[PDB]
């Protein structure tokens, strides 16, 4: 409700009262040079969806907005130990494997990609016109996850993978009150867990967070080449978290067009396939006596140190 | 009959009945001036206390104001100006000492009041009075440290003193070293600021501020020019001065509380004990939650969302550029007076 009020979509219950806060702020921030249109100038980049993310103030404005949503979030009861454990299910391990690199290591670098700008060059002579763009990229990788079942029965579970920095700005281990807001969603997908031990392999280019590299460079999703943060040349430390939640509670009543098909497209699908709050389990304050991710974790969760390495070099795309 | 000098004696040893004699003097108090407890042993009292002293101070019996409100706070209870009930009690006792016609009647009224009132409250109210009456200016009040060390010192040093004073004849006694940087260890980076937070001078400064600009009392004492702005400015210079110290201890500028719902990370254990209340200032654990208040005795029934509400009201008033009176009339937060 709050998101519709703040954006001010049509669905806002009272647009007279709560206004059109997000859109109008954008417009305000884009018009400081000509607020009464006496200089006949258009809006800055913040006034355009296409271009707004270019401006540093985009993050400042949206952080201001986030504080409002956070103000709602902290009112909700912490998730209980009951609410987090999946009884019988226990995750013992998660590792990341890349090609040619040590275990628990992600790799980023720069890449050059060509794109045909010919369909967009009005009144220029026809023919291929290639623009070469430089952009971040990571080396492909796979998660390996070990889950021990313990039921005699098959169990269905949502695998929810996030990643965050280990340390704050000052190189000090982060605490849950801060870390939870720094958790970046990396993947969410359904699995079937046989009784006893299960070994799940999940490639990076399967992430439900992303969309193929083909769709950026010649069904909404984050661009595949920005899955992994830059990291550092000396190595940047992160915490990788995974939770296996109970799908029998997370299941959504709707049945539409193998449950394991998790590619969600807002136009295609009438309802969002996970009853949990988006961002679960990090969207609330910790239950009493949890101070850090180490104390938060239930058995169906697991944590791994991961080193994110940046190499300042450029590859032609393979 | 230097009443002024004699009033200073009322600060000596606040928990000792007044008949035990202060410095080299004793008061000769009327028998109806003693408490119910000690009236029966009146004869014995005169013997030791009364006789051993150089100066004996006659107290004239007078008709006394209604001291119920100030007596309503217990002698072994704790006293806070932040709690409304206690502010109201203090305001009244202040009015009473302000309103005595005569410096002689102040002496007589205070002598009566003293062993029937909470010592902390007595110190506060009497002090505010002496600082504001025409007939008690230029008077050298004892530092609150000197008369209530229990609010300023590691509770561990009291038995060290008790012993030294009891075993050793005075001419031979060694000064007691007051511990420093004693409230926390190296594992709490906040301990680095002991010399700011736990310095008797700065805590005295905070105390003195509430002596000159009390929040409830007679108009004459409350209504100083621009006191609303001094409130802002003082609390503001503290943060400026506190952050200066932080930058000198490899810390960040201080961060506001984000909100009133999320835990407070930095706990604190003061290591102080009150000899008036014989109860501690309980520390706060790390990562503690602000909780809805239902303190029947303190007369505080207030939810966190009641505090959220005031803050909201205040922000609306700042954005509007005016506050609304109890009648509904607008008072503008202009450039001259808005901050006040
Ligand atoms: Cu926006
Ligand atoms: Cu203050």
């Amino acid at each position: 409700i709050l998101g519709n009020i703040i954006e001010s979509s049509i669905l806002s219950p009272n647009r007279q009262l709560y206004g059109d806060m997000h859109n109008v702020g954008h417009v305000f921030l884009s018009y400081t040079h000509d607020p009464d249109h006496r200089h006949l100038e258009s809006f800055g980049v913040m006034g355009d969806v296409a271009t707004a993310m270019r401006d540093p103030v985009f993050y400042r404005w949206h952080s201001f907005i986030d504080d409002i949503f956070q103000e709602h979030k902290i009112k909700l009861p912490a998730y209980t130990k009951s609410q987090l454990t999946y009884e019988g299910i226990s995750v013992t391990g998660i590792i990341v494997q890349s090609e040619g690199a040590p275990v628990n290591t992600l790799h980023t670098y720069w890449q050059q990609s060509d794109v045909d700008l010919s369909r967009g060059m009005d009144f220029v002579p026809r023919g291929n016109v290639f623009a070469r763009f430089t952009h971040l990229q990571h080396a492909p990788f796979q998660y390996v996850i070990q889950i021990d079942n313990t039921s005699d029965a098959q169990r269905m579970g949502f695998v929810r993978i996030f990643m965050a920095p280990k340390n704050d700005e000052r190189g000090q281990p982060m605490l849950f009150r801060d870390q939870r807001l720094f958790m970046v969603e990396m993947d969410k997908f359904l699995v079937a867990l046989r009784p006893g031990a299960n070994r799940i392999r999940r490639r990076s280019n399967e992430s439900t967070v992303t969309i193929p590299f083909e769709r950026t460079f010649r069904g909404c999703g984050w661009p595949a080449h920005m899955l992994v943060p830059k990291g550092l040349p000396e190595g940047f430390p992160a915490d990788l978290f995974v939770m296996v939640s109970n799908y029998e509670d997370d299941r959504v009543v709707q049945d539409l067009v193998c449950n394991d098909a998790a590619s969600y497209c807002g136009v295609r699908d009438r309802l969002y396939p996970d009853r949990k709050a988006m961002g679960f389990p990090f969207d609330r304050l910790a239950r009493t006596g949890v101070d850090r991710l180490s104390n938060f974790v239930t058995p169906n969760m697991a944590i791994q140190s991961v080193n994110v390495i940046h190499i300042d070099k450029t590859v032609p795309r393979t | 009959m230097n009443y002024k000098k004699n009033l200073l004696l009322l600060y000596d040893r606040p928990r000792e009945p007044i008949f035990m004699g202060k410095g080299k003097s004793v008061f000769d108090v009327p028998d109806n001036y003693l408490t119910d407890r000690y009236r029966p042993i009146g004869p014995e009292i005169q013997n030791r206390f009364g006789e051993l002293a150089e100066e004996r101070i006659p107290v004239r019996s007078i008709a006394l104001p209604d001291l119920r409100i100030p007596m309503s706070l217990g002698r072994q209870e704790q006293f806070s100006l932040f709690i409304p009930r206690h502010r109201k009690i203090a305001a009244r006792l202040i009015d009473i000492f302000m309103g005595m016609r005569n410096i002689e009647e102040l002496q007589s009224c205070a002598v009566f009041a003293r062993d029937r009132i909470n010592p902390y409250l007595f110190n506060y109210a009497l002090s505010v009075a002496l600082l504001h009456r025409r007939d008690t200016k230029n008077l050298d009040l004892p530092s609150v440290v000197e008369v209530f060390p229990d609010k300023y010192v590691d509770s561990r040093v009291f038995e060290q003193i008790r012993e030294e004073a009891t075993v050793v004849p005075e001419g031979m006694r060694m000064p007691i070293v007051i511990p420093k940087d004693f409230t926390a260890s190296d594992l709490d980076e906040e301990h680095r600021l002991w010399y700011f937070r736990e310095d008797i001078g700065v805590n005295l400064h905070h105390w003195h501020w509430h002596l000159v600009y009390p929040g409830d009392g007679p108009d004459s004492v409350v209504r100083k020019d621009r006191r609303g702005e001094l409130f802002y400015y003082m609390h503001s210079q503290l943060i400026a001065r506190y952050n200066f110290e932080r930058f000198c201890n490899r810390l960040q500028r201080v961060k506001r509380l984000n909100n009133l719902r999320e835990p407070i990370a930095e706990g604190y254990f003061p290591k102080l004990d009150s000899l008036v209340a014989s109860r501690t200032w309980p520390g706060r654990v790390d990562n503690a939650v602000i909780k809805d208040l239902n303190r029947e005795l303190d007369q505080i029934k207030q939810d966190v969302s009641d505090l959220e509400r005031w803050i909201d009201r205040i922000y609306e008033a700042v954005h509007q550029g005016y506050v609304v009176d109890e009648s509904g009339n607008r008072i503008f937060l202009d450039e001259e007076k808005g901050i006040d």
